[PDB]
């Protein structure tokens, strides 16, 4: 009932403090049908799951998902949804600023960490990064800091590993790419008409040919790298295809690709010292 | 084409093709080499320089003069006739825009130009 | 509306300045499209706001 | 178009004088020597001729030249009426100097001639000649309504086929 | 109108339409960008600017030229024969006005225009 | 290329109107006060012809002139269709400026002339003149397959004789 | 209209001349009616405020 | 905004813009370091600064001169066109103020001035 | 008026508005407010200031330089061509004056200034 | 280059490339030496110099001007276009830093600069 009950608006972020099956299947089912292009109302959703090791593995192996986000604690003295509105307050602040920042040593303010002994080691957050649930690290002091967030989805549909939509970075980037492009063919081009490539118009009319498309599709990446959200440029020019639908006639088909950016995670270093 | 030179130039900013006169001017952004000589002849050195494109349109057209006096932030496209093309990002219109017996003069500027097609 | 006033009328004509204390700490109204988040949780007894109703 | 400036500058003829003229018809070609004797002349009248074109200021339009031909009947070496010709000459400058015809803008008098010689004397026929030059632009190849409207703009974000799509399917319009 | 372009410009004086010679300028009150390069290029940056309306009144006409070298508060009109239209309100006469041949040359000009109708 | 910018325009012209004329077909010389009477006109129709040249901007481009002659029937001292004998003109304006044919550049309309005095109009012909000029560079005196491609450059260092040769045999290609 | 909101007595100029209409009257043919609609300017008059101490 | 730098300023005393002329100065309320040697380079050494807003004036205008020169506790606003705005407050008028030719300098002084929105 | 900004000014002694040439000064006596600094920013202090009103006249006019340089207790009158107005009561002529060139140089000064009018 | 001279400077503070104005200044960390002369001349005398880096930065930038007055260790790098490279570390902005009419002036300071790269 709640769940049908939302409306209609876009809401970013959700919080869901409920980790069963039963709830986690509607709200996936809801989020892969806003997400898709049909309704165009980008929604994410971060949890946060308290137990033993190996139930937080369990859990982050068996969910697929692309648009959920879990964090796994263990001993935490406090009850999990309070970490999860502060870390979910954190993560919409941050991302809401830039898209493409890493979220690497924001500190959730006003939460305990667990105990010495109780906290995970090295190699435990390293597997918990490999089995989709994000990890969280301790200040020098006795602060909590976010150390890395990342998605649930790790298995290609054919049962691959696959790197793509991994990173919360990944899906705020292309979300906010969407809802770019969707307002500048709204505000550029409120209502046209379309010709086929090489026909004559000439000036004065309000005509719209695939080349024009085509520049402001160059325009806007030109805007978005300079933004700081995309690197590669002659190769989303040379990837670019801009075409009239042969049976809908009032429909424009493009195929983009673009090179969402990189972030620095690893610094490796050695030292050769002599003495 | 084969010996096919520019006779005319083609002006689009945001889609809309521009009522351009004859003789319009395109400069691309770049680097400006000058020139240094002391007690001999040295060698040269550089300044940037900003894309600009000029032309001009005739009054009581489609598009308003408002609307002209009012572009910050435009994406202008110079063609020339041949099949060259240059597109401008985030271009501006530049300079003093006056109504002059019917002409108006474009001064559409940009930081960077890049030759696109 | 955007700020919720406590024995203040919304019909007040004298001309001088109104100063009201209160101790919760409210946050401004101010509309963020871009920033909608929703938040689930439970509602214990003696709650007055319906079930299933954002 | 031209059709709709000539049909403009007749119809201002016509309602500037009325009943005045005997007559306001469109002419063929600019005048010859043989016009005096092959045209159906009512004087008083007033004859319009296309004399060309010229280059516009732009590709999409040309400065277009119309003439007035005032034809008047002397008898006995006399105008029948010189002040009615002179006030006919007078209101046909200053009706059409600076007013739009149809798509034509702002006509310009060129200058004023006295046509008046042996040939079209002989015939007791008093001619003068009112040029006029305007703004003439020219239409457009294609038609809007033979190409349809620009609705819907579909995009897909490249990525590796076996993974969830990533789309938007933007409705141009509303 | 469908295709009409501007050929003439009608100047309005409190009312009364001035004769105009050929020629009528018309600059837009508004923001002059400039152009700003150090080691690169940056952008632009504005400077503020009036509104002025030029043309030229033959001698000897209904309005004399006392009456124009008077004028410190009035209202101007300028309309473009296609039907563009600008107002400038608290207008003034500025630099030298000179009779040259039976020519008289005025600068009309106002601290702010907007396009009405 | 002279050739391909007449059958380029002349294509255009028989794409442009289609079935409305009735024929168009290229002219020898501008135009003669015999024309009129050796030639099979079939009005409406339209002739091009080549009024020559001039200096171009360089050494390897002349500015050609081409000519336009619209042919059409007055029957009585009546156009057969005047309407049409105007959107004609227009279309053949609008759809020649500016566009590029072949080789040829940027045809700029010149002049629009009206060419009916007593020889054209004695024979119910009207007749008008649309003449337009271009860039038309000229062609090359040796083609490139006559000689042959630069493989190899071979290059010895002097040296006395006796003594071990320094060379380098470079292949200008791959 | 224009000097009356610089002088500080008008505030919206766009509505007042979406508003206006001026036309000759049909029966006296010396008259000009005119119609016009201009938003007389506020006041500054109520001052309310909220003051959340945190001690 | 995107690349929108600094062409203008605006100074408001106590709500009041100020007609204000082109190059109007702002100097921040810090630390001004110096430079220390001895036998070689040891350091800076730090020295308090004070907020300093310099402006001209035309004369004649809305505010008198009797006014600006009897501030001695007002509210002085600085704000650059882009967005950039600092505040100082219990800000007085300093140095001696001149009407030079229609010319009046201001040289509003406080002693701590930030950077609100 | 409405928009009138100070172009000129006149200058008038005992009645005789004085030939003043372009750019004429004036300082208003009042308080001339200093910084003060220690370990950090503490505030102004003050120091008393005379009206001051400097201009220029043409040599060989109505008021002879003799006439001038003998000015102890004189009635300055400073006024704005907008309308503002400023009162010096027993002015003398400070300075050293000289004609060089045809120029005769004034520093009238008094000890207090008031805006009459 | 083979010929190529220096045109253009280019200084970055902690990474972050300032957008500097033209004619931009360096003056090594050394020995300034002296002259010395009693009844004849005698050699030179050292002392002592500290590395300063200046150049100017519009208002309204990226980088707030409250930043730049707070710099007590950063670290400097001044390139020329050729690709001469100077590294300051520890260093600190010295001077007043003042807004004149969008001009920032830096006077970055430090103690010791080495020619890296």
């Amino acid at each position: 009932a709640s769940i049908a009950g939302m409306g209609d608006l876009q809401y970013k972020y959700i919080v869901m403090p409920y980790t069963d099956e039963p709830n986690l299947n509607l709200l996936r089912t809801e989020l892969q049908e806003r997400w898709g292009p049909v309704n165009q109302a980008d929604g994410f959703a971060v949890t946060v799951l308290s137990g033993t090791y190996g139930d937080i593995s369990t859990f982050g192996v068996s969910r697929n998902d692309h648009l959920i986000s879990c964090m796994g604690i263990a001993g935490a003295p406090e009850p999990s949804y309070l970490y999860a509105a502060t870390l979910c307050a954190v993560a919409s602040q941050a991302l809401s600023i830039d898209p493409a920042r890493p979220l690497q040593t924001l500190t959730l303010p006003g939460r305990m960490p667990p105990a010495v002994g109780d906290r995970f080691t090295w190699s435990e957050r390293n597997a918990l990064l490999f089995d989709g649930i994000s990890t969280f690290n301790v200040n020098d002091g006795g602060e909590m800091q976010i150390e890395r967030m990342i998605t649930m989805y790790r298995t290609n549909k054919y049962g691959d590993s696959d790197p793509s939509y991994l990173n919360v970075n990944t899906i705020a980037t292309l979300s906010y790419l969407r809802y770019s492009l969707r307002t500048r063919i709204t505000q550029k081009f409120p209502n046209y008409k379309l010709a086929s490539d090489g026909t004559r118009f000439a000036t004065g009319q309000a005509v719209v040919t695939p080349s024009v498309i085509k520049t402001e599709l160059l325009a806007l990446f030109e805007e978005w790298e300079n933004a700081g959200l995309v690197e590669d440029f002659d190769t989303f020019k040379e990837e670019l295809y801009v075409a009239r639908n042969k049976d809908d006639k009032d429909r424009l088909d493009v195929l983009c690709g673009p090179n969402l950016i990189n972030q620095f995670r690893i610094f490796a270093a050695q030292v050769q010292f002599i003495l | 084409a084969g010996n096919q030179r520019q006779g005319v130039a083609f002006i689009r900013v945001n889609g809309m093709e521009l009522e351009s006169m004859e003789g319009a001017s395109f400069t691309p952004s770049g680097i400006t080499r000058e020139e240094v000589t002391g007690s001999r002849v040295y060698g040269w050195k550089g300044k940037p320089r900003a894309a600009k494109v000029e032309c001009k349109i005739p009054g009581g057209g489609p598009i308003g003069l408002d609307e002209i006096i009012d572009w910050e932030n435009i994406t202008v496209e110079f063609q020339a006739d041949t099949g060259e093309t240059w597109m401008l990002a985030n271009a501006w219109q530049a300079d003093e825009p006056k109504n002059d017996g019917g002409e108006i003069s474009l001064v559409l500027m940009a930081k960077q130009s890049k030759r696109i097609a | 509306s955007d700020i919720s006033f406590n024995a203040i009328p919304s019909d007040v004509r004298v001309p001088l300045t109104y100063i009201e204390f209160d101790n919760s700490n409210a946050v401004s109204g101010t509309p963020a499209p871009r920033q909608r988040v929703l938040m689930f949780g439970q509602s214990g007894s003696k709650a007055s706001a319906a079930p299933n109703v954002p | 178009m031209l059709e709709e400036t000539e049909a403009a500058l007749l119809a201002r003829v016509r309602e500037l004088f009325g009943a005045t003229l005997r007559q306001v018809e469109p002419l063929t070609g600019t005048w010859t020597n043989e016009d005096v004797h092959r045209l159906f002349l009512a004087p008083p009248s007033v004859f319009l001729a296309w004399m060309g074109c010229g280059e516009g200021r732009t590709r999409r339009e040309v400065e277009s030249r119309w003439a007035f031909f005032v034809v008047a009947e002397l008898l006995n070496g006399e105008p029948v009426n010189r002040p009615g010709i002179y006030q006919i000459v007078e209101r046909l400058i200053a009706g059409v100097n600076g007013q739009t015809f149809g798509p034509t803008t702002g006509m310009r008098l060129t200058q004023v001639r006295n046509l008046c010689d042996d040939n079209r004397i002989n015939a007791g026929v008093v001619l003068y000649g009112v040029l006029f030059s305007g703004t003439t632009p020219l239409p457009s190849v294609v038609d809007l309504d033979s190409l349809d409207d620009y609705e819907r703009h579909w995009q897909t974000w490249k990525f590796p086929d076996e993974t969830p799509e990533f789309a938007a399917h933007i409705n141009v319009n509303q």
